[PDB]
RNA sequence: UUAAUUUAUUAAUGCAAACAACCUGCAUUAAAAAUUUCGGUUGGGGCG
RNA sequence: GCCUGUUUACCAAAAACAUCACCUCUAGCAUCACCAGUAUUAGAGGCACCGCCUUCCUUAAAUAGGGAUGGCUCCACGAGGGUUCAGCUG
RNA sequence: CCUCCGCAUAAGCCUGCGUCAGAUACUGACAAUUAACAGCCCAAUAUCUACAAUCAACCAACAAGUCAUUA
RNA sequence: GCUACCUAAGAACAGCUAAAAGAGCACACCCGUCUAUGUAGCAAAAUAGUGGGAAGAUUUAUAGGUAGAGGCGACAAACCUA
RNA sequence: GCUAAACCUAGCCCCAAACCCCACCUUACUACCAGACAACCUUAGCCAAACCAUUUACCCAAAUAAAGUAUAGGCGAUA
């Protein structure tokens, strides 16, 4: 996402009022484009054995592309939500 | 090389509203309004049949359904 | 300047005057000497001493500055340790 | 030589300044609306 | 991309016809290795300062030679008075020596037939021109 | 603008089709190509450029009879009405195509090169190297698109693997799968080059409008080191 | 003359008059209430006060949102509150240079999403922000059910929300029929978002759609006066006989 | 127009983004244009 | 100026514009122009058909007129600009 | 004595030298243009249709063209 | 609805000479070389004579199209309702 | 003494209060046939800056005051 910032500061509007913008307040500068940020990783809990990542019920940091394109769509993994983590914890302690 | 340019070919119908893709809900269309409005979903009208025989608005059956139709092709 | 603002109908202050001149409540305007920070290496000590001084303005200059500034700048200010507190008033002045 | 720029023809008149053409586009609809607001007896040609 | 930008420099920024560019590639493959900017400088040296038109630049493999040699010999002749850049009308007081007579010929032949000077003077001029180029850069 | 292309017919036919001139105008009504307009009214004859088009419920190589060779107003080359089985179609006649001649259209890539008789269609793989060809396809079954003007003839320069190198009339090499079909010989009306228009009226008949009267005078922008020598005064 | 009411209150007055008045109260409240969408194209200030470096004094600060343009194509997709920024820039980022119009557009991807509640796969033009939001919500269903109307900012998204909410409210057996255990598991997973069907029916409906729905609900062919008068006369005769 | 300021717009490429292409963001190069100006004295003109 | 044509509607009809012919540049290709075309094609432009090689005279007096790759070349034509025999005429 | 014209159709206009009664081809009232001419058309689905016109026959062509049906 | 160009489907071009002609003479028709009238005119570009073309790159009725940071232009910077 | 001259109300302005049979999208005002195209998208510029190129007040949801103050600004016109 493109993040922009006004060149010209907007005068304070008040508490209940809305700011009044003018032509110069429509001038922006790009502070950051999120798409150029360094890639992060997605936490997933595997449900089936998958090569070179894990076997089952182990938290894994996978590239977002892999997580969203293969694992989650094919059901090989599930989101590392608190509920899923708890359920796989009961699975492990029962095994 | 196919004959008949795209621009002259009959225009493809517009894509169906996404509302029709949701199983559980009945879309709100302008069918009840009895006229088009651009902010309501487009109705899917059932096929219409006149109900009687009007000679000046006759639609003949497909060629395969005619009584005299024959697989063997005569040459007249 | 702006004699009647479009939002309040008030007379506006030329802030270029405020950024450059001091008004003593007696009605005098004080200023720095132009070029007092320029090319001091080629100026004699007497010239530098003359330039480093705070200087009063003409009658016509003071009238122009009074017109260009609003009444808020022509009030009594009882600042804590103002160096110009003594200069804010005239003494032993005949006509 | 000049002056007779008008060569009347009802087909052109109706096809160029008719009610149907004025309603055919939003700009023509606003033209009709302006005439109605002004109170023109003749909204279209 | 390298090949395409070389061709685009030869076509859009040097105004060589398509056939001219093909012939240039055929006759002077080293142009492909030669970096951009340097090639444009060489071409404009031939075009403006030397007054050589595209047909001649292509017929004589001018782009084959190096910019150092080109500048050395050409500036030597220009300062000697042998060469002269064409005027606005494209005319010169004395006909200019042929590009083959300048670049293709060996150093000795260039100095004798065309420049008619001494190798010692040519070496001195080469050193001086190298120093001038270094100072300019 | 309310412009709809006249190229709306969907079924191939032999009848000349009434074609509407464009005048160089887009569908928007604005001139897009200049120098086009007017000229003699013409009727379009749908040319079948896929010469190997076996009839319905039929397959394999087939022969045809050249019913006639005719002048085509819409092309430099002349056309030939040719009939096979129970159908007729227009094709681009070759240099020596005559009425009553026989034409062969085959898709068979024989192990040996097929005797190249002018006017017949064989896959490029079936032709001897160096044979003159025309109505060449870009892809198998695409339909002839290259070497279609009067008197033009490409050369089957090379054949290696399933790829044939053809020399287009512009003397450019082109690679095409050897399964794509082409017709032997040079296109008809070979003397189209020598035609002399004679007068401006003939061009106007052909539909070409006069060039603009404006006098049209890019340039090499000199680099800063060279700006001092651009316009040396006399 | 002067209008009795400010022109900007005319929409509210129209809502308080007519069939819009007959519209259900919860839907009217949902329309009336407006909440600022989550910042997407600008970085909000951390606090309400800030020590300005110039004079070193505490000053109030406000988060003035950047106007966003949402082309109609967005309403057919799921953009995570993202849209076109139609603004202006200073060439070379210096105010003493030229001012140029600038449109920043989001990078749109085509992706397939599976809805557990709807048991359907949708192909949706989506943004990387939307994908990140879905990951944070732990699924498309959770994202749709959690994200409010303003943040979702998609007619298709709101239609999906309405479908999911109606499915949950009805506990529809059409979800994985012949697998009641799986259906119950899904409903339990998304239990917290369940709401009464009478309210779920109106979720995400535009004003025009709600008006049409109300008209369809309350449209009734007039009862013949014969029936009314027969009932009245029979009742009157009953009273006469009894008394 | 080799006056100043721009590339908003198109065409290319490069790097990101995303999985070769398309799209988006950021750059570079051109084409096309856009806004604006064209000080003073020296009868005019050229060079001054 | 090759020619027929075109042009400043309302002060310029021309030597200007176009023009066959020739020359230069660009393009290897399908479903809305070019084009339902394909290098003998299409577009952009230059130039202008074709064809070739490489002091005297007029008057009596005549600042008028005529003769001793481009360049040359006037066959035909012109409400084009000049000159002229003879005739004609307020 | 003139005749460039004129009579019709088209297009345009819309009662704009018909009668009566008044004002000074104007006003008010009354009347009138009658369809055969012309406009206003076509039940579907496929399928058909290479061979100009020019007295259409010789002849000549080029700029290659307005004229059609079947189940 | 003028005009520039274009699209669809139409129409006109006597007579003579030549012969299949962007040919010659010359009606209608289109144009507008020169003179005269006129100049608040019959006319916001006309009239009379004279003249160019007049089977073509001709003229022309009908309907449609291209719209102003544009159109159209056999470039005159011409024309796009005086 | 001719042309004429004279008029007073038709109405309007500013506020307050108060919220406001038939035909007709085809050639509109046309009784009567197979649909499908449907909408959203920064105002700009004049002008001021004594040119002009960044910039140049404008239905804003309580009058007053804070205040033309803090701030912004070729730190300048001005905001
Ligand atoms: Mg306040
Ligand atoms: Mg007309
Ligand atoms: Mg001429
Ligand atoms: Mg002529
Ligand atoms: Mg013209
Ligand atoms: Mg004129
Ligand atoms: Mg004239
Ligand atoms: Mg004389
Ligand atoms: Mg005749
Ligand atoms: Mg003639
Ligand atoms: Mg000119
Ligand atoms: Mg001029
Ligand atoms: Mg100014």
């Amino acid at each position: 996402t493109v993040i922009v910032e006004r060149w010209w500061k907007v005068p304070l509007a008040g508490e209940g009022r809305k700011p009044r913008l003018h032509r110069r307040h429509r001038v922006y500068k790009l502070v950051e484009d999120t798409k150029h940020r360094p890639k992060e990783n997605l936490e997933l809990i595997l449900t089936q054995s998958v090569e070179n990542v894990g076997v089952r019920g182990d938290l894994v940091s996978v590239k977002k592309s892999l997580g969203r394109n293969r694992l989650l769509p094919q059901g090989l993994a599930v989101y590392a939500s608190p509920e899923n983590k708890k359920l796989f914890e009961e699975e492990k302690l029962l095994r | 090389y196919e004959w008949g340019v795209r621009s002259t070919r009959k225009s493809e119908p517009p894509p169906l509203d996404r509302v029709y893709e949701i199983p559980g809900l009945e879309p709100i269309t302008f069918a009840g309004k009895m006229h088009f409005v651009p902010w309501l979903a487009r109705p899917i009208f059932p096929p219409w049949d006149r109900g009687y025989k009007d000679p000046r608005f006759y639609r003949s059956p497909p060629l395969h359904e005619h009584p005299l139709y024959k697989d063997q092709a005569c040459y007249i | 300047l702006t004699y009647f603002s479009a939002r309040k109908g008030k007379r506006k202050t030329v802030k270029a005057v405020i950024d450059r001149f001091l008004r003593l409540h007696c009605g005098l305007w004080v200023r720095r000497k132009a070029g007092y920070k320029k090319k001091l290496w080629k100026k004699t000590p007497a010239r530098k001493k003359r330039l480093r001084e705070f200087v009063f303005c003409n009658k016509t200059q003071s009238k122009l500055l009074d017109k260009m500034t609003t009444s808020f700048w022509k009030r009594r200010n009882w600042y804590v340790d103002d160096p110009y507190q003594k200069y804010h008033d005239r003494t032993n002045l005949k006509v | 030589a000049r002056g007779n720029e008008y060569q009347p023809s009802n087909i052109k008149r109706k096809n160029k300044h008719g009610w149907v053409r004025r309603l055919s586009t939003p700009a023509g609809v606003q033209v009709i609306l302006r005439r109605m607001l002004k109170g023109r007896k003749s909204l279209s040609h | 991309q390298d090949i395409n930008d070389t061709v685009r420099l030869l076509k859009e920024k040097c105004l060589f016809t398509v056939q001219q560019v093909t012939k240039i590639l055929h006759s002077c493959p080293s142009v492909l290795r030669e970096d951009l900017g340097q090639l444009e400088y060489k071409f404009q040296y031939a075009y403006f300062r030397m007054g050589i038109k595209h047909p001649d630049i292509v017929k004589s493999e001018y782009l084959q030679y190096s910019l150092t040699k080109i500048k050395q010999r050409h500036i030597y002749l220009e300062r000697l008075g042998r060469y002269q850049t064409p005027d606005k009308k494209g005319q010169t007081q004395i006909p200019n020596p042929l590009l083959k007579d300048i670049l293709r010929v060996s150093e000795a032949e260039f100095l004798a037939r065309t420049a008619c000077t001494s190798v010692e003077e040519f070496q001195v001029f080469k050193k001086l021109l190298a120093r001038e180029e270094e100072e300019s850069e | 603008a309310n412009f709809v292309s006249w190229k709306s017919r969907t079924k191939y036919t032999i009848t000349p089709v009434k074609m509407r001139k464009s005048g160089g105008r887009d569908h928007t009504g604005r001139i897009r190509v200049h120098g086009i307009g007017g000229g003699h009214k013409q009727r379009y004859r749908m040319i079948d450029f896929l010469r190997f088009r076996p009839e319905e419920t039929k397959s394999g190589p087939f022969e045809e009879k050249v019913i006639q060779v005719r002048y085509d107003p819409c092309r430099s080359a002349d056309i030939a009405l040719v009939a096979g089985g129970s159908r007729k179609r227009w094709i681009i006649a070759t240099e020596n195509m005559q009425a009553g001649d026989t034409i062969l259209n085959s898709n068979h890539i024989g192990r040996m090169a097929v005797a190249a008789r002018e006017g017949d269609a064989h896959p490029l793989g079936a032709l001897p190297v160096g044979t003159l060809i025309n109505n060449v396809e870009s892809e198998p079954g695409r339909g002839a698109q290259y070497i279609r003007a009067a008197g033009t003839c490409g050369v089957l320069l090379r054949k290696v693997n399933g790829t044939a190198i053809i020399q287009l009339p512009s003397k450019r090499q082109m690679q095409v799968l050897e399964t794509c079909v082409a017709t032997v010989g040079r296109v008809s009306n070979v003397d189209h080059n020598k035609r002399v228009i004679g007068k401006a009226g003939r061009n106007r008949w052909l539909g070409k409008r006069p060039n603009s009267g404006r006098w049209h005078r890019r340039k090499i922008r000199p680099l800063p080191p060279m700006k001092s020598y651009v316009k040396l005064p006399s | 003359p002067l209008h009795k009411y400010p022109v900007w209150l005319w929409k509210r007055l129209q809502l308080r008059e007519g069939i819009c008045s007959r519209l259900p109260g919860h839907y009217l409240r949902s329309l009336e209430e407006e909440r600022t969408p989550t910042p997407v194209h600008y970085r909000p200030h951390g606090a309400k006060f800030k020590i300005n470096p110039k004079n070193g004094q505490r000053e109030r600060v406000e988060d003035v949102p950047i106007p966003i343009y949402f082309p109609p194509e967005s309403q057919r997709g799921l953009w995570g509150g993202e849209g076109w920024i139609l603004g202006q820039i200073y060439a070379n980022n210096d105010k003493l240079s030229k001012r140029l119009k600038k449109v920043w557009k989001p990078q749109l991807f085509e992706r397939e999403f599976y809805s557990e509640i709807l048991d359907k796969k949708f192909t949706v033009t989506v943004t990387m922000r939307t994908l990140d939001l879905i990951d944070e919500a732990y699924g498309l269903d959770f994202y749709i059910l959690k994200t409010p109307k303003e943040d979702l900012c998609s007619k298709f998204g709101m239609d999906l929300k309405r479908g999911m909410l109606l499915r949950l409210a009805r506990q529809d057996p059409q979800l994985h029929p012949e697998d009641p255990e799986r259906r119950a598991a899904i409903y339990d997973k998304y239990k917290e978002f369940a709401i009464p069907e009478e309210e779920a029916e109106w979720v995400g409906l535009t004003l025009e759609e709600a008006i049409e729905k109300q008209r369809l609900l309350e449209e009734k062919d007039p009862v013949p006066l014969f029936k009314i008068y027969v009932a009245e006369l029979i009742q009157q005769l009953q009273q006469q006989a009894l008394s």
